[PDB]
């Protein structure tokens, strides 16, 4: 199972197993036991290259994990400028909830990933989206005390 | 002497330069120490573009610099330009650690002996630490530094704050990025005025992870470690509720399915069985009910270990907030200076 060997391959950060393993015929869209697709892996350690290739060969932008998570979540999360630009680009989903509705948009205000925020919100991002508990990006940036993100959230 | 295209102008004392680390709040090297014979760890700050930085770096050099107990990290000198004007940079140099829990616990699952001792050591720095008044807020295994003998030393006061009971209740943990998995579940929830025993409930987060060598609660955002913890400690009792002020908290907390407690002997099989009471202790869902530093050391899980007249406190607490908040950068500049004049 070549799909086995290009998730780890693909966590690891390495570009050329992952062009080997592909040009093999590994399976872009295989997942762990927790629903990682490779899209996700590379999405959450940060290798551009490899979110580009996997795009490339038809990797499932949107896939969700068991959490519901989708490669657009991890990016924002994990502060990924270039990654969260590339899924965009490739059809994601800007508003994905995960399980408790929580959008990419939530993530990054709370990880106070402004330059995050500007390209979520300039591609559609819900403003005034509620996760599970009622919280909006601005209850986000009052609750954890950023007046940074207040400031470009009005 | 330039690491990186960044100066570095660690004088004569320091030379032998090594970059090992940086980014928001530090460029850090190594360095010999031609004084004391021994290598160094200098962490390279310029924070004065952001009153943010400015208030973490006063209070993170008042605290370190007022602090001095065996498992606390020290400040052992501070290099800076001479005149207000010229400071662009502060120099803090401190003991070179070869490593820290974080890394060691990736490497190899913990004995059961080196488990009780480095609970002890962190505790025994608690105790001093809460023994002056100060929250560390920000224990995790990473900032539970070791060096190659199993000293450990816990350093990283840049979320810690000053216990003040009443008035400006604190207060934010603004730096975002980093794990939130030994958060306790009163910040997760916004709480206001959080004591001593947040502190508690990250050194039992740190404890458990010892035991299995995996994090206990491991949540994507603040409702996923929810979740975790709950999963875990059962739905909190109405009276563990009714303590909760936050009204749209505790209405959260009420919405939610019934979970039963996890027996700990269920996660942890072949932990030792005081261990596991203590762990009890410490992860309690009620802030007023937690151990407390002292009575846990007293805990018999560490009777080997524990002996207050080898567990110093502080000979001089902090007594109120630093009053830091509404201070411009410009200001924080002038008590950095002054704080930092003891070296030269």
């Amino acid at each position: 199972d070549l799909g086995k060997k290009l998730l780890e391959a693909a966590r690891a950060g390495q570009d050329d197993e992952v062009r080997i393993l592909m040009a093999n015929g590994a399976d872009v869209n295989a997942h762990d036991d927790q629903g990682s697709t490779p899209l996700h892996l590379a999405a959450w350690i940060g290798h551009p290259e490899i979110v580009e290739v996997l795009l490339k060969h038809g990797a499932d932008v949107n896939a969700r994990d068991t959490d519901g998570w989708t490669p657009l979540h991890l990016a924002a999360d994990n502060g990924h400028l270039e990654i969260v630009e590339v899924l965009l680009k490739y059809g994601a989903d800007v508003n994905a909830q995960d399980a408790y509705g929580l959008t990419p948009l939530h993530l990054a205000a709370d990880r106070g990933h402004l330059e995050i925020v500007e390209v979520l919100l300039k591609h559609g991002a819900d403003v005034n989206a509620q996760d599970k508990f009622g919280k909006t990006a601005f209850d986000i940036s009052i609750d954890n005390g950023n007046e940074d993100l207040a400031e470009i959230l009005q | 002497e330039m690491v990186r295209g960044q100066v570095f102008d660690v004088g004569p004392r320091y030379t032998n330069l090594s970059y090992i680390g940086e980014g928001a709040y530090g460029m850090v090297c190594s360095a010999y120490d031609n004084l004391n014979k021994v290598r160094v760890a200098i962490k390279k700050i310029s924070p004065f573009e952001h009153q943010t930085y400015c208030q973490r770096t006063l209070r993170e050099i008042k605290i370190l610099l007022r602090f001095r107990h065996e498992n606390i990290i020290g400040i052992n000198d501070i290099i800076r330009a001479p005149t207000i004007e010229q400071m662009k940079d502060v120099y803090i140099v401190q003991d070179l650690m070869e490593t820290d829990l974080y890394k060691l616990l990736k490497t190899q699952h913990l004995s059961n002996d080196h488990i009780c001792y480095f609970l002890y050591q962190i505790l025994r720095g608690l105790k001093y630490i809460h023994s002056a008044n100060v929250l560390h807020r920000d224990l995790k295994p990473s900032n539970l530094l070791l060096n190659t003998t199993c000293d450990l030393k816990i350093c990283d006061f840049g979320l810690a704050r000053v216990a003040d009971p009443d008035h400006d209740h604190t207060g934010f943990l603004t730096e975002y990025v980093a794990t939130r998995w030994y958060r306790a579940p009163e910040i997760m929830l916004n709480s206001k005025g959080y004591t001593k025993s947040i502190d508690i409930w990250s050194v039992g987060c740190i404890l458990a992870e010892m035991l299995s060598n995996r994090p206990i609660f491991p949540g994507k955002h603040y409702l996923d470690q929810l979740n975790h913890i709950l999963g875990i400690l059962g739905s909190p009792s109405q009276e563990d509720l009714n303590c909760i002020i936050n009204l749209k908290a505790r209405n959260y907390l009420l919405s939610l399915p019934h979970k039963n407690k996890v027996p700990w002997n269920r996660l942890f099989p072949n932990a030792d069985s005081k261990a596991l009471d203590l762990l009890d202790k410490m992860l309690t869902f009620n802030p007023h009910k937690r151990i407390e530093v002292e009575q846990a050391l007293a805990h018999p899980y560490l009777e080997q270990y524990y002996d207050p007249s080898d567990e110093p406190i502080a000979e001089a607490p902090f007594k109120f907030d630093m009053e830091l908040d509404d201070l411009p950068k410009e200001k924080l500049k002038e008590l950095i200076f002054e704080e930092t004049a003891r070296f030269q």
